[PDB]
RNA sequence: AUCGAGAGGA
DNA sequence: CGCTCTGCTCCTTCTCCTTCCTCTCGATGGCTATGAGATCAACTAG
DNA sequence: CTAGTTGATCTCATATTTCATTCCTACTCAGGAGAAGGAGCAGAGCG
């Protein structure tokens, strides 16, 4: 067992440095429960980017694209999350920022 | 014959076309093809019409006026002069063939090499057309150097047979007996031959037909005759499978089909190897192989060369031992820590071929690549090769003692190392004259250094095991050393039989290089555990010694 | 085989610009070449490399 | 077999060659390029009629090119041969290999089995002639030829005959 | 050729069909994705000639 | 190079 | 008036479906493979 | 024209009988509209 373990050693490391790296958030199989973009290059063009992009969240909910009622300001985000910045196109309204 | 229409060569004598000038191979490829089926120019001399088949037959009827001694001295339903000339356990091997022929099934028939496999079978033919008055036809197997032989034995025994060679003759079928092929030249002509249903059908190198899915087996199997025989060079070497394609190409209907053979008929789990329910390892596996073992002898003959040859001084299992230097260490290391990709890619140079990466450490880490020139100037590097060192100090001792020395080598490029090794890289090797082969050597010239080999002035004979069969000749050998574990123990058996034909009064020495815990010695397990399942198989002793294949398996990898 | 349009004139013994070297288009500015295949004496009679 | 068909050959025309020579241009080029020419279908194109009065509609300019493409229309005499057809040709050469004769633009070809079996091939004879049979076959002579095969090459069209009946011998 | 047995011939038959099925469309509305080692599903001749950026 | 993913722009 | 038939109605399945441009990051690695042996062709010379 | 020699290519090949196993692991995160196909039913004509 002593080096049987450590076979799979690698299992771990490579494991969390694939859902890190990539953002797929599952194990590396076929995109399998994925997540993709979970995990994002750290913008830096300027300290204010980098601020935001560090205070950023983002719902899976509206990625099936649907129009409807969420992606709106709720007025339950008064004072929980920026009412001014969000993205424009598909993502407007399901990232927000804290 | 030439049938070529006219008409087209009046039309291009009308307007000649140099586009067409492959027409006349096509022509002469047709021509070729006519030859073999009822014509011949130039190919009378390959045993065929204008030779003994039928016109130097007269030189044969005064002794014995189409009345030989199966017919007019001392007839019986054999014949009489041969078996006098024939010598023990032929005789009755020739009548074990004759209860074979009453059988009208087939059989199998070989004993260990230098017996006379050749021999005891034309005898029993010509005793089957002269005295059980067989009109034939009868059909013949081999390579063209051992269809030379046959059809020399033939003419030397009994003149009378017409036997010809199928490598570039004509008429044959045309005429009326017996038929000569190599297994090529079978598979070549799959046309109407196939359909000659051959009365006596006889295999020479039945171990060029041990697998099944082979083309040489399949296209030997698709000829069915009421007496199909093999005439095997060596029993089972690998597979018991390849057991059953022999027996289903002889016997077809006498054993079950490849399932009930591979999930009942072998001797490891499948067959029960405790089927003394003992541990799963194959120790207790009897009374079902036996049994198995004891229903095909009935149908196979085996003389082992102790049995009149007597006289074959001591052979020697000399396994040498090396140790692996700390350059080749480290590389071993490098690559078991990277082998895993897939952890077998498929094999692909990790698994199955990174065996061949760890054999290319073990002997040339020096040369170790494909580009081998820009490393020749000042490689290979006997410094990085321990074996390299053995090998210098066996070859120097038997120069000293005037042993002539038989070297196996692995593919051809460790060959090309070795020889410039020997001949420029030590000063103290090169005092030693050598002599060299490849499988790429021509055949006369491989036949020129057998010859001197076999009374050679030279001190190391450097050679490859794969090339020539068992009658490359080299009793002039005195000393034997095994480069590395030469895969299928057949190889290992023929190479050192290379010095051990019938003669080689002086003893020789075998060795065999190895490196201490590298797979090298996983290998040699394997091949030990061949050789038991072979021995199991041919003798059923009760050997309770058997490597734990559970794991062994798994670690023998690497 | 196959070296690319730009200029190799501005790279060093290391294959690589030293700093302060005024780089413009598409000339080279890291050199690596792969010795690999093929793997043929013939390309040794022709140019040795 | 000698008739007389309809042709209608499709002829490009580079802008440079439009001008008031055009149609003399046209004419010109189809005659070159269609008299005398191989064709499987017409088997040898002989003759153009009336040359004087020709229909070559006129044509049109292709879309992205200033080219003009004609369909020149053309009543035209052909041969062409039909296997079980007799011809009445005439000798050009004798030899062992067979017998061929020559029928204006095409030569016949007769093989070893379709002449008589009485007439075998006389070496000896100067022209070689087919002397054996009553019927002496000459090089210079006039046979008729009796047709059993269309023999099609790209450059020239060629068929096969029979001289074996008594109606085939010489003329 | 070798007289396998009835469900082997069948099985044989059912995986030759299903690979030229999903070679020429591969997507049938059912459960077998044929997909490729690496783990990506096949790009069958339909789905390069189907849909933007699909040939047409 | 390929494919996939994300970021953003008109 | 019971039988049968049939179209008519309704109710589940059962798929199949959304301009253009530019960056960067990374994960694919390649799905066949012993050399020998034997045959064929290609070069060569009389 | 052709037989000889030699380079070049084509097929050979088979595994070796095998450990051995878990199992398959599930959250996030579609649904929307239309065709299709069956299933039931009720009445109308029959016997």
């Amino acid at each position: 067992f002593n080096m049987k373990l450590a076979i799979n050693a690698k299992t771990i490391t490579s494991g969390l440095k694939y859902a890190l790296a990539t953002g797929n958030w599952g194990e590396q199989k076929k995109a399998m429960s994925s997540r993709a973009g979970v995990s994002q290059v750290l913008n830096r063009y300027t300290y204010s980017s980098t601020l935001s992009h560090l205070r950023r969240t983002n719902t899976p909910i509206g990625r099936d694209g649907k129009l409807a009622k969420p992606r709106q300001l709720h007025n339950t985000h008064w004072g929980l999350v920026c009412p001014a910045e969000t993205p424009e196109g598909q993502a407007c309204g399901l990232v927000k920022n804290l | 014959d030439d049938e070529e229409e006219e008409n087209d060569d009046k039309i291009l004598k009308e307007l000649e076309d140099l586009r067409f000038r492959g027409q006349p191979g096509e022509a002469k490829d047709d021509g070729d093809e006519l030859y073999y089926q009822e014509r011949l120019k130039k190919w009378v001399k390959q045993r065929s019409c204008g030779s003994q088949r039928s016109s130097d037959l007269p030189e044969w009827r005064r002794p014995h006026p189409n009345i030989p001694d199966a017919k007019l001295n001392s007839q019986f339903k054999i014949p009489g002069e041969i078996y006098s000339l024939l010598f023990n356990y032929q005789k009755t091997c020739v009548q074990w063939l004759y209860e074979l022929y009453q059988q009208n099934c087939g059989g199998i028939i070989g004993d260990e090499m230098g017996l006379g496999k050749t021999i005891q079978v034309i005898a029993f033919i010509a005793a089957l057309h002269h005295s059980g008055l067989l009109t034939g036809p009868v059909l013949i197997v081999c390579p063209a150097t051992v269809m030379k032989q046959w059809c020399n034995e033939f003419q030397h025994w009994w003149p009378p047979l017409r036997t010809v060679i199928l490598h570039s003759m004509g008429s044959g079928m045309a005429s009326d007996h017996i038929l000569i092929t190599t297994y090529v030249g079978l598979r070549i002509h799959s046309d109407k031959l196939l359909k000659v249903k051959w009365q006596y059908a006889v295999l020479d190198e039945g171990h060029k037909i041990r697998n099944p899915d082979s083309e040489i087996s399949l296209t030997c199997k698709k000829l069915k005759t009421h007496n199909r025989i093999i005439l095997s060079g060596t029993p089972i070497q690998n597979n018991l499978t390849e057991l059953w394609s022999l027996f289903d190409f002889i016997f077809p209907g006498k054993l079950g089909t490849l399932p009930v053979f591979q999930q009942q008929f072998v001797i490891p789990i499948n067959i029960g190897g405790y089927a003394n329910a003992t541990n799963i390892q194959v120790q207790t596996g009897y009374k079902c192989a036996v049994a198995l073992r004891d229903l095909i002898s009935p149908y196979l003959l085996r003389r082992v060369k102790a049995d009149v040859a007597k006289d074959l001084p001591q052979k020697k299992e000399m396994v040498l031992f090396c140790k692996l230097t700390k350059y080749q260490r480290s590389k071993y290391l490098e690559f078991l820590h990277s082998s895993d990709l897939n952890q077998i890619q498929n094999g692909k140079r990790n698994v199955l071929f990174g065996i061949d990466i760890l054999r290319k450490i073990c002997n040339h880490p020096d040369l170790l690549d494909r580009d081998t020139k820009r490393h020749n100037p000042d490689y290979g590097d006997p410094k990085r090769s321990g074996k390299m060192q053995v090998v210098k100090q066996l070859l120097l001792l038997w120069h000293k003692q005037g042993y002539k020395a038989l070297l196996f080598t692995q593919s051809r490029q460790m060959l090309d190392i070795l020889e410039e090794f020997i001949s420029t890289k030590d000063p103290d090797l090169s005092h030693l004259n050598y002599l060299r082969m490849d499988g790429t050597t021509n055949i006369k010239g491989r036949q020129s250094l057998v010859d001197r080999f076999n009374n050679e002035s030279f001190d190391v004979f450097l050679l490859t095991t794969r090339v020539g069969g068992l009658g490359v000749n080299l009793t002039g050998a005195n000393r034997i050393i095994i480069f590395d574990p030469d895969w299928n123990p057949s190889t290992d058996m023929q190479a050192r039989e290379r010095a051990w034909r019938i003669g080689q009064k002086r003893e020789v020495s075998i060795y065999r290089l190895m490196v201490g815990g590298s797979i090298e010695e996983k290998i040699y397990h394997r091949q030990i555990f061949k050789q038991f399942l072979t021995n199991r198989i041919l003798t059923d002793p009760k050997q309770k010694r058997f490597f734990k294949i559970h794991e062994l398996h798994d670690l023998f990898s690497l | 085989l196959r070296m690319k349009h730009g200029t190799y004139d501005k790279l060093d013994d290391d294959g690589l610009i030293a700093p302060g070297v005024r780089v413009s288009g598409e000339d080279v500015i890291i050199g690596k070449t792969t010795p690999i295949s093929p793997d043929e004496e013939e390309l040794g009679q022709r140019t040795a490399y | 077999m000698f008739f007389i068909k309809d042709l209608s050959l499709n002829i490009t025309l580079h802008p440079s060659f439009f001008g008031p020579r055009m149609k003399q241009y046209l004419k010109t080029k189809l005659l070159e390029e269609v008299e005398g020419s191989c064709t499987g279908k017409f088997g040898y194109i002989l003759c153009v009629l009336d040359y004087d009065n020709i229909d070559i509609q006129r044509g049109r300019i292709l879309p992205t090119d200033g080219s003009a493409e004609f369909n020149v229309k053309y009543r035209a005499v052909v041969f062409k041969p039909f296997k079980g057809e007799v011809v009445d040709g005439t000798v050009v050469s004798c030899s062992q290999h067979g017998f061929e004769v020559q029928v204006g633009p095409m030569k016949v070809f007769v093989t070893k089995h379709l002449m008589p079996q009485d007439l075998t091939f006389n070496a000896g004879s100067n022209p070689p002639s087919y002397q054996s049979s009553e019927d002496v076959i000459t090089i210079k002579s006039r046979i008729r030829v009796k047709i059993e095969g269309c023999i099609s090459q790209v450059s020239s069209i060629h068929a096969i005959g029979s001289i074996k009946e008594d109606y085939l011998g010489a003329i | 050729h070798n007289g396998a047995p009835h469900h082997a011939i069948e099985e044989a038959e059912s995986l030759l069909q299903f690979h030229v099925a999903t070679y020429m469309d591969n997507d049938i509305a059912g459960q077998p994705q044929a997909l490729q080692k690496s783990g990506r599903p096949v790009k069958s001749i339909r789905a390069r000639l189907k849909g933007k950026e699909g040939r047409i």
